[PDB]
RNA sequence: CAUCCGGGUGUUGUCUCCAUAUUUUUU
């Protein structure tokens, strides 16, 4: 009746990566990463998470036979009566599972997808406050609103990195109908336009900041990517990198010879519509409107990807949804983007200190921790809690202080909690629950057990000895960004 | 190519192990790809400083240890 | 200026002193010629057995890696 | 790779990689030193940039010595392949 | 090859077949692409306007199934503004009325569809900057020659039946599909689609009132 | 001992393998990857050192041996 | 790319053993890797060739120099291989 | 010009090898890479005044590789042209 | 910071004194003052002189060593 | 709470038509 959950434990989604090595990665801090999945109303954060589920996953029990061919989307952390009849994620929900980059590098990453329309901003104020770098879903056809405006000077505001992934891009395509070029003016002007809030920083796809992606049908890249790909197994080795920043901003190439000004003599476009947006548009329109036999050929000779027998005989959406994922891999650019923005050292004290009052250290003996909200998830009540530091075992007797205490216990510590037991910790997954022994540093759990210590934030901290009781301080309680000011 | 990240180490002393057990005291200038140190010098090994200002070349490096934290 | 390639250019067509690392020698005899890698020649080289001639080897051609210092 | 061959022979012809070269085209026994002590007596057959060269006729010359007992040891070979490392200074015997 | 045989159950076309026939059949079908036209029209506004026992200003009316019909609510003390007509308790139901029993929760909306259609003359080719649009205002390094991007070796961007393509690439259901089953010949509902749609011009009362009681059949 | 007659390194990968190394030790163990510069990567690494009498015996399990202190490579036995 | 240099750098973070061509071990956290071994480490124990222990806070190195490098069980289940 | 060309139409041979150290190594020559790696099977090896140590099969690296004694019957001018 | 290439062309234009150490070598020490540079680490020396190592000034002159041997340099 | 016009998929049978190298690897 309320929500669509995984009860039974043994109907579990059946993990590609082998979880246990998952939750061996949780050792090292620095291997852990929260990202939050903000942007506007209808631009695809949902549809965008639901790719990487897809991906993670061996078995979902809950997919049909539609949401494998591509007609109506899984939206697998939509999860509620609410979101599922309204169409539209009123609660956040996340997912933690791991990820690799370009470089073959393994990490654990805590998605958190938040919702999207201006009355819930409630929950991408608790997003911000939990998440380590954000990733700013804008669609392609609005541009950067008046809302992805304010959701950037919050990430700016929050001391937290950020990214952004240019979404909806068969809208220029299939929708609006643009030819190669005015779409490439479309795309810059929608960067230079990011450029303009962002206050010195730089945003360009060539810094591994901007992502491409559709997410309808199913694909995302970045240049570094699809250089990757297809393009780096020729170019002599010592070049790749190079040649990726030679890939933006109106350089024109004839013949090997890469300059400046028009060429004057063959009439080229410059050099992402020629390497890059004018293959992706022959991907779709030859997907969409080639014979299949000479298609198969075709696709076989360029990108070796071999069109399977079964896959000839689809309708057209499907089909180039298959196509498009066979061209465009797993999301590993994505990944590779987030590790190459977050640098841990610069920002995370920086933002301890914009969320509780700046002191000089905490020592690495004592629990400190950030409960961030009530969630009902699955049936119960969980907290959802971000470690700080120190350690969080199962059964063990912490003390919660309700955040409207803090700004009093800050001053008289400048100048009695109660205590409740940890009774169970789960990671978040989508539609289930993924029980765990011990939680680390630096990752996000769901803890049974406190709920009853608070109203909407809670601090949860556990001191070993008595003199560390001056050392600690306590958060301050969130801007949930919007005032309620709507009455009944 | 790789850049060896020695930006963290830049403009500190450093207790640079060389070939033949010889050791190097010295606060950081510069370097390059094949991690040839630039670097004031400093005392070598009971002690003594041989030059003012040194460039030891990366093939004779041994390790090179953060004497500064 | 004074560069050890254009110096070496100069220096060939005359009469240098070759001393190498491991089971090591000094030599003197008249170079021959020179590449980019350093690979020697000398006309008339004489073994100088830490600065004693064991034997006039005469025409020579001593390795790259090997070489050490070279003076007159 | 034919115009950096064209150069190599170019270059050998010209700089010092010529008299072993010459020596080779020559075709008589040459020594050479080695780096573990082998005044190696041989006729080379081949020749290339690094100074691997195959040798025909091979009489290396060296010193198995421990036992302060001098034994100046010696083996003829039919053909054998150098590596460019081991090679100290080469050089034609008149 | 397009069919299975003569058991007549299954079907599979190419793409000039489908597109003849997505031609042919203009004035059957149902030309409506985006799903924002059936926002107070959808089937649950139907059915929160059949529990609530409201009617919305086209549509079906039925009985109340809660039949049987304190100073909170009194004039003095709320003040009027912005009237509550029916349209806001149809598409917020738990907001602006009390006591909603039986009420099911609508579809908030889809984003805002920018579909550009081609149908002039047909020599205008499938990438066009539109009329409707916008505008958009404001040797160290060398690689091997013969390099060239993916696909430079097939040199139209544009194949002639491309339009066709990104044409029955929107069209609602029976023909953005291309590979199917057969149906039985009464199972297809032709005039189904026009009562669902509204009236398509002002028409007389009597077929006005006709659109209502087919569209309640629909409902029940 | 026994193994096939194979062509290269990389196809009887996952095989036990005796290791020498330039300083003295031998490595014994079962190979996961291999490299363009010989760096070898094995399962089951085991310390074999041979000190100036007997053999010196050690365990290590997953380890790194970089190729260039590598002296060759010789099949000491099968997978599994 | 060298899928053992790969293995190196997934290992970051773990307390990784090194000998060098000195034969004096290590043994601390990594910190830093690159395509030749410039390793980095934290709270290093440096054995010397003798046994002689002397516990630092940190330690840089350059990959000509290094022999092998134990990583721990964990680099054995995934996710660089398959 | 190479001489990899030369040791690669080297095959099948057994054939003696002396390595930096001068261990000697008797073996069919089951291929050499293009950096001198000797891939030996059915060897036998006899270090340097040193009793015998047989084996079953030996890739050698390229650079400890001293000096590789050919076999009898090899026409040397055969292989080298193209 | 300071690039080894452009503290050796410091140490090409001063011509300051230098002290070399060597690769490989511990028993002996150079003294003299930079005057060539290659793109390699090749460097010609005049006024070298031969210094062994206090466990004297020894005879030598103008030098082109080979700069793949070299250890240290301090003009 | 039932009746009726229909539908999918799986296994077996049956029927029809054809067929038998010049600093980190290696100079
Ligand atoms: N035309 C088109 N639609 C897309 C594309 N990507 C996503 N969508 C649609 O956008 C709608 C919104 O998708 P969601 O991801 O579920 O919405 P959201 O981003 O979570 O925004 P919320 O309302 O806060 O959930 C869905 O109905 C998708 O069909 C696209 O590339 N092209
Ligand atoms: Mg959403």
């Amino acid at each position: 009746e309320h929500t669509i959950f995984t009860q039974l434990k043994k109907n579990i989604p059946k993990t590609r990566y082998n979880r246990d090595y998952m939750l061996s990665m949780a050792n090292i801090p620095e291997r852990i990463i929260n990202v939050g999945v903000i942007g506007p109303l209808h631009s695809g954060k949902t549809s965008l998470m639901d790719l990487l589920v897809i991906d993670s996953h061996k078995r979902i029990p809950d997919m049909s036979k539609n949401v494998e061919l591509g007609w109506k989307p899984l939206r697998y952390l939509d999860n509620l009566k609410q979101e599922i009849d309204r169409g539209l994620s009123i609660k956040l929900n996340g997912s933690t599972l791991l990820c690799t980059d370009l470089e073959s590098k393994s990490r654990m990453i805590n998605f958190l997808d938040a919702p999207g329309h201006v009355n819930f901003m409630d929950e991408t104020a608790v997003a911000l406050a939990a998440s380590d770098l954000v990733l700013i879903v804008i669609d392609v056809v609005e541009g950067v609103t008046f809302v992805v405006e304010q959701l950037i000077k919050q990430s700016i505001k929050n001391n937290v990195a950020m990214c952004f992934v240019i979404n909806k891009l068969d809208r220029l395509i299939l929708d609006l109908k643009l030819p190669p070029m005015d779409a490439y003016l479309k795309l810059n002007h929608i960067i230079a336009n990011i450029n303009s809030f962002t206050k010195g920083n730089v945003f360009s796809p060539i810094d591994n900041n901007i992502i491409f992606a559709s997410t309808k049908l199913g694909f995302t890249f970045t240049i570094k990517e699809f250089v990757s790909y297809y393009y780096a197994h020729s170019i002599p080795s010592s070049k790749i990198d190079d040649f990726t920043t030679r890939l933006w901003g109106s350089v024109y190439y004839h013949k090997g010879n890469f300059r400046t000004k028009p060429f004057e003599n063959v009439e080229k476009y410059p050099t992402f519509v020629e390497f890059i947006l004018i293959p992706l548009y022959k991907i779709f329109s030859y997907a969409l409107s080639m014979e299949k036999d000479k298609l198969k050929n075709l696709l076989r000779s360029n990108f070796r990807v071999n069109l399977s027998q079964e896959a000839l005989q689809y309708d057209p959406q499907p089909f180039l949804k298959h196509v498009l994922q066979l061209i465009f891999r797993q999301q590993t650019g994505l990944v590779d983007a987030i590790t190459r923005c977050y640098q841990p050292f610069e920002l995370f004290d920086n933002k301890t200190a914009h969320l509780s009052i700046p002191g000089k250290s905490t020592p690495e003996g004592t629990l400190w921790a950030h409960v961030l909200k009530t969630v009902d998830y699955g049936g119960a009540e969980w907290s959802l809690v971000r470690i700080y530091s120190g350690l969080l075992k199962r059964g063990d007797t912490v003390r919660i202080l309700d955040t409207s205490q803090s700004e009093s216990r800050q001053k008289r510590q400048l100048h009695e909690t109660p205590s409740c037991e940890v009774e169970e910790i789960g990671l978040l997954g989508g539609r289930y629950v993924y029980p765990v022994h011990e939680a680390h540093k630096g990752q996000i759990v769901l803890i049974k057990g406190i709920s009853s210590a608070y109203i909407k934030s809670a601090t949860l901290y556990s001191v070993k000895s008595k003199e560390d009781m001056k050392q600690l301080k306590f958060f301050k309680p969130l801007d949930y960004i919007t005032e309620a000011v709507f009455k009944i | 190519v790789s850049t060896p990240e020695l930006k963290k180490y830049m403009d500190k002393k450093i207790l640079l192990n060389i070939n033949g057990s010889r050791k190097v005291a010295g606060i950081l200038r510069g370097y390059d790809i094949f991690l040839n140190v630039v670097l004031d010098d400093a005392m070598e090994i009971n002690n003594h400083q041989l030059g003012l200002q040194t460039v030891i070349r990366g093939n004779s490096i041994i390790s090179l240890e953060a004497l500064d934290a | 200026p004074v560069n050890p390639k254009p110096f070496l250019k100069g220096l060939v067509n005359h009469r240098v002193g070759v001393k190498l690392k491991f089971n090591s020698t000094e030599y003197r005899g008249t170079l021959v010629s020179t590449d980019n890698y350093f690979n020697l020649q000398l006309n008339e080289a004489e073994e100088f057995v830490a600065g004693v001639s064991h034997g006039t080897l005469g025409e020579i051609f001593i390795r790259c890696n090997n070489v050490l210092y070279i003076r007159e | 790779r034919a115009e950096l061959e064209e150069l190599e022979e170019f270059e050998f012809k010209h700089g010092p990689m010529s008299l072993i070269n010459d020596a080779m085209v020559t075709r008589t026994p040459v020594i050479i030193s080695l780096r573990n002590n082998h005044k190696i007596i041989a006729r080379v057959k081949a020749f290339d940039r690094h100074c691997n060269m195959v040798l025909e006729n091979v009489k290396e010359l060296w010193t198995e010595k421990k036992g302060k007992n001098v034994i100046n040891r010696e083996r003829f070979i039919s053909k054998l392949f150098l590596r460019g490392d081991s090679v100290i200074v080469v050089l034609k015997t008149p | 090859k397009k069919v299975n045989g003569t058991s007549y159950k299954k079907w599979s076309f190419d793409l000039p077949e489908m597109s003849n026939l997505y031609r042919l059949s203009t004035p059957l079908r149902d030309e409506v692409t985006d799903k924002n036209y059936y926002y107070l029209f959808d089937k649950k506004s139907f059915f929160n306007g059949k529990a609530l026992n409201n009617a919305i200003p086209g549509g079906p009316k039925f009985e109340p199934l809660y039949p049987r019909e304190n100073e909170f609510n009194s004039i003095d003390r709320v003040i009027f503004r912005v009237p509550i007509r029916s349209e806001y308790k149809v598409a917020f139901p738990h907001l602006y009325n009390s006591r909603p029993r039986s009420v099911r929760i609508p579809w908030y909306n889809n984003p805002v569809s920018c579909i550009i259609q081609n149908d002039e003359e047909y020599d205008t080719p499938a990438l066009f900057f539109d009329p409707s649009l916008n505008p958009i205002p404001h040797g160290d390094f060398t690689l091997p020659e013969d390099f060239a991007p993916l696909l430079a070796e097939e040199e139209e961007l544009i194949l002639p039946n491309t339009k066709d393509a990104m044409s029955l690439y929107h069209s609602p259901f029976p023909f953005n599909r291309t590979k199917g089953k057969m149906v039985r010949a009464q199972d297809v509902a032709l005039a189904k689609k026009w009562f669902l749609q509204h009236p398509d011009e002002e028409y007389p009362v009597k077929v006005k009132v006709s659109y209502q009681k087919l569209l309640k059949n629909y409902v029940l | 001992i026994q193994v096939a007659h194979s062509s290269r390194l990389a196809n009887l990968i996952d095989y036990k393998l005796r290791v020498l190394t330039q300083d003295g030790r031998v490595y014994i163990g079962q190979l996961m990857a291999f490299d363009k510069h010989m760096n070898l990567v094995l399962n089951e690494c085991i310390e074999e050192r041979v000190p100036k009498i007997k053999v010196e015996k050690r365990v290590l399990g997953l380890t790194i041996l970089r190729g260039e202190q590598i002296l060759s490579t010789v099949v000491e036995d099968k997978p599994l | 790319n060298g899928i053992p240099v790969k293995l190196l750098n997934e290992a970051q973070g773990h307390i990784v053993s090194l000998e060098l061509t000195t034969g004096a071990t290590y043994r601390g956290k990594l910190v830093e890797s690159e395509d030749s071994m410039n390793v980095q480490l934290r709270d290093v124990i440096a054995t010397e060739p003798q046994g002689a222990v002397t516990h630092m806070d940190q330690i840089f190195v350059r990959g000509s120099q290094i022999k092998f490098i134990v990583v721990p069980d964990l680099l054995k289940n995934a996710p660089l291989f398959k | 010009m190479k001489l990899v060309n030369f040791l690669k139409k080297l095959r099948n041979e057994q054939v003696t090898i002396e390595l930096k150290n001068g261990t000697t190594v008797w073996g069919t020559l089951q291929s050499v890479s293009p950096q001198m790696n000797a891939i030996l099977t059915d060897v036998k090896l006899t270090l340097p005044s040193d009793n015998i140590a047989s084996l079953q099969y030996i890739n050698i690296r390229g650079n400890t590789i001293r000096q590789i004694i050919l076999p009898d019957s090899l026409n040397l001018d055969s292989l080298l042209v193209d | 910071m300071v690039p080894p290439i452009n503290c050796i062309f410091n140490f090409l234009q001063q011509q300051t004194p230098v002290t070399i150490w060597l690769f490989e070598q511990i028993g002996i020490r150079i003294k003299g003052k930079i005057v060539g540079f290659d793109e390699f680490m090749n460097v010609v020396i005049d006024e070298a002189v031969e210094i062994p190592v206090n466990s004297k000034g020894t005879p030598l002159g103008k030098i082109l060593l080979k700069g793949d041997n070299i250890t240290l340099i301090t003009s």
